[PDB]
């Protein structure tokens, strides 16, 4: 919706990608946390990264986060083959809900 | 670290209401919120709302407040730190625009700034 | 299925009132980590 | 709020860590059959208390309720993040997950104190 | 001078506050009828001592004889000037005038310690 | 090395001063005939321990194993050089050579603490 992501980006094995996540001042970013979700097509998602740069349990140290005053970034260091899916970002605070993003499909064809 | 199994693919038609179940296990059900999230065809994913099984309190987006029935049972304790819960979801004015996969999601923590964050999900239910 | 009264083992009597109770031992020492270290 | 004795038993470790003096008060006072059975209890209560005060004394934490040390947290003991311990788990859950390694830590907290004051005796040797 | 045990019992609170280790020594040692009556006394003496050492431990005064705190003196407890307390009244008179409010102060001296080290755990969290 | 309880009993005072927490652990726990004889022992063990912890508390050494003080070493007690004490004599030999003067030192370690905090109460009187 208002949280415009990075449309779509491609990659290659061993390299690192970057997904954008930015919106207007009403949802992003310095006064809101950002969460990143690996979401297979209409299946069971996975919380990767919460409270800007904090990683969920079991998340490989490849995924790193970074939130600026204007846009939040999700890096995927060292692309492994099992990475092709759609990544969503959500803006939230402590007593609110998830303002999901527009999605970004990542390809690893190499 | 438990499962959140849901109901089946109950495909109805506009006008009616649909009740979707969410039976928990493996974790203390009253310690984490149950978020409801949907990914329909026509939009992306949309956050519907979460409900606190302990406080009985409900918070849901204004896009679904006048549509969603969100209730919960009371856990049947299994062990000291385990239980089995049940969360129910309904929608009022149902259309073809609400066709999509629906999931429940246990909250992340019991305190802090990411308490209700949808962390542990179910498997999905295909609507109309 | 037929049921007949009886008893004798007098601990059944005390058990009918001590079912609500249970003895526990407090162990107040807990070790847990944080980003805290003492000075020099 | 004032939950009372063991009130935060089901609360997170971060919430319960603020209500320590509640359980600290009732650890020594309270919240001819049984004259020898009562005296047998009034002696046991002191011995259990002095053991816990003995370990606090040989760790440098004598008089402390929250005491920071020098032993770094071995991830082998529990590879859990900080925000998934104090804002999620209860102190009863934690004591189970650290049941085995609890004896290893008590020794590390000792020599880290005897070497510390041995360094301080040299710090004041001038 | 060396007045002895309770020697400054009739002296001003300022004079007696310098002779504290005198009464501190004889609080735990001293200045089959009675085999069970003697053992009943050797247990009571330790329990009374450990209670007083328990309160000193949860106030941050463990090991202190004169211990300064954070609780400001409520004038409702006693609206007496400083020079009309330590250079006029005796410690026996003072314990009577503060008999009621003595329990209020013991609680204030506790949370002022648990919040203090909770602030210190954050002071060393960097 | 780990010599064990009293392991460095024949070692120099400098070597044994590093193995203090070894003997500190087993001072309170351990390395109807005897029901009243056992209880008679479980009370004596606590009283001997609380006396040693009482002296440490009135010397300012509560919680310390190696504790530096203010009392200067009177050469009349022992006119031995520093390197002929810690690198030559054993703690058993030392306790004999200082057997007489041991009671004098315990009093000097007391008023040097009560005057110290009396000076600190004035240090914070502003
Ligand atoms: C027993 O176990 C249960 C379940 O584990 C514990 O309940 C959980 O407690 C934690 C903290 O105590 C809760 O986290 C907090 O969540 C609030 C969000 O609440 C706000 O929004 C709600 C929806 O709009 C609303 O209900 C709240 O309004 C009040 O009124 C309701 C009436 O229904 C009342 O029940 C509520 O309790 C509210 O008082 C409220 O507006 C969130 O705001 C908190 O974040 C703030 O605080 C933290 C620090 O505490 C801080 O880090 C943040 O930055 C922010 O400042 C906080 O996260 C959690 O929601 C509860 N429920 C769960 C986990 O399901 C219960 O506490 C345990 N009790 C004991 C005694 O052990
Ligand atoms: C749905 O919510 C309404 C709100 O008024 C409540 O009355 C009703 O009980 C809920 N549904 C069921 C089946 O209980
Ligand atoms: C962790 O503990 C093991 C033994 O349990 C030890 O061998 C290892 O060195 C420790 N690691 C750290 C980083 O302390
Ligand atoms: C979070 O905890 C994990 C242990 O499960 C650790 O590997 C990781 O480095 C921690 N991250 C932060 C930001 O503390
Ligand atoms: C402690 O040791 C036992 C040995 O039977 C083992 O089963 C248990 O898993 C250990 N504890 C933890 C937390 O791993
Ligand atoms: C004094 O004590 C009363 C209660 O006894 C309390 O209400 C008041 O706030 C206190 N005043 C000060 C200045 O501490
Ligand atoms: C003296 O004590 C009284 C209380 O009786 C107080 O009101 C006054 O301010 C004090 N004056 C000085 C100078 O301390
Ligand atoms: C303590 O309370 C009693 C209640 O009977 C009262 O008479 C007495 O005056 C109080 N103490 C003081 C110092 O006022
Ligand atoms: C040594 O002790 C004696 C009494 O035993 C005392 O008179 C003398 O002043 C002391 N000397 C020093 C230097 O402390
Ligand atoms: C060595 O000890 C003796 C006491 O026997 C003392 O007189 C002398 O000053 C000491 N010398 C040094 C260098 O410490
Ligand atoms: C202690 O006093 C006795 C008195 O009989 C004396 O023989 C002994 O030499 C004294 N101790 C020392 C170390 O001089």
């Amino acid at each position: 919706s208002v949280l415009t992501q990075s449309a779509s980006v491609s990659g290659s094995l061993g390299q690192s990608v970057t997904i954008s996540c930015t919106g207007p001042n009403s949802v992003c970013c310095s006064h809101k946390s950002i969460s990143w979700y690996q979401w297979p097509p209409g299946r069971a998602p996975t919380l990767i990264i919460y409270e800007d740069n904090e990683r969920a349990p079991g998340i490989s140290p490849r995924f790193s986060g970074y939130k600026s005053y204007w846009s939040a970034y999700l890096t995927i260091s060292d692309l492994r083959p099992e990475d092709e899916t759609t990544y969503y970002c959500c803006s939230y605070t402590h007593n609110s809900g998830c303002v999901f993003g527009t999605g970004t499909k990542v390809s690893v064809l190499g | 670290q438990g499962q959140l199994v849901q109901s089946g693919a109950t495909t109805t038609k506009p006008g009616s209401s649909v009740k979707i179940s969410c039976k928990t296990s493996g974790y203390r059900f009253n310690f984490y919120h149950i978020n409801w999230i949907r990914q329909t065809a026509g939009r992306g994913p949309e956050w519907m709302g979460w409900i606190s099984p302990y406080s009985g309190d409900k918070n849901l987006a204004p896009a679904f407040q006048d549509r969603v029935n969100m209730t919960t049972d009371t856990e049947v304790p299994v062990t000291s730190f385990t239980s089995t819960g049940a969360a129910y979801m309904e929608i009022r004015n149902l259309t073809s625009d609400d066709t999509g996969t629906y999931f429940c999601a246990k909250g992340l923590l019991r305190d802090g700034s990411s308490t209700w964050l949808p962390y542990l999900w179910g498997q999905g239910t295909l609507l109309t | 299925e037929t049921f007949r009264p009886g008893g004798g083992d007098m601990r059944d009597n005390w058990r009918s009132e001590l079912y609500k109770y249970k003895v526990v031992k407090i162990e107040p020492l807990g070790v847990a980590p944080t980003r805290c270290k003492r000075r020099v | 709020v004032f939950l009372g004795f063991l009130g935060a038993a089901g609360s997170t470790m971060g919430a319960a860590s603020m209500t320590l003096t509640v359980q600290a008060r009732n650890l020594l006072s309270g919240i001819t059959v049984w004259g020898i059975k009562q005296l047998q209890a009034r002696v046991l209560a002191v011995e259990r208390y002095l053991r816990d005060q003995q370990l606090l004394g040989i760790w440098g934490c004598s008089g402390k309720l929250i005491c920071c040390t020098n032993v770094p947290w071995n991830s082998s003991w529990s590879n859990r993040n900080l925000s998934e311990i104090w804002d999620n788990m209860t102190w009863l859950q934690w004591d189970k997950e650290i049941s085995n390694y609890t004896q290893i830590i008590y020794g590390l907290l000792e020599e880290s104190q005897n070497q510390q004051e041995k360094n301080e005796q040299d710090l004041l040797a001038l």
